[PDB]
């Protein structure tokens, strides 16, 4: 059938991360002090 | 109290909070609500946040790399 013959040749057809940052959330930094001294001193006073 | 501290009222911390382990009451169940969405978030060692349990208005997201189930065993 000479009616659908079809001939193609070569064309041109041309058409990852996560991440979120919040504000804050810090801890309590610098964990270390003493209620003794002091009390010495207004007690000894 | 001697072992703790009771309160029986509306502690409005006006400032953020920080604490380990929060817990609820024996006799009571914990409820957190809200009126645009309730966040659960979770950080890398730089702070980005890279786990998100997000209860919006509508209908639940889960935002990670995987999502499991198992059983307890
Ligand atoms: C190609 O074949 C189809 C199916 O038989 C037919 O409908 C169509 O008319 C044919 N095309 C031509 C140009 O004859």
């Amino acid at each position: 059938d000479w009616c659908n013959v079809s001939l193609v040749d070569t064309s041109v057809p041309e058409p990852g991360i996560l991440e979120h940052d919040p504000f804050f959330c810090p801890p309590t930094e610098a964990t270390a002090r003493d209620f003794l001294a002091d009390a010495l001193v207004t007690l000894l006073v | 109290t001697k072992d703790g501290l009771r309160l029986e009222g509306e502690s409005e911390f006006l400032f953020p909070l920080y604490a380990k382990e929060i817990h609820s009451r024996v006799d009571s169940s914990l409820l957190l609500q809200s009126t645009q969405n309730v966040t659960v978030n979770a950080r890398n060692s730089d702070g980005e946040v890279t786990g998100r349990l997000k209860v919006g208005p509508q209908m639940v997201e889960v935002q990670s790399q995987q999502f499991q189930i198992n059983s307890r065993e």
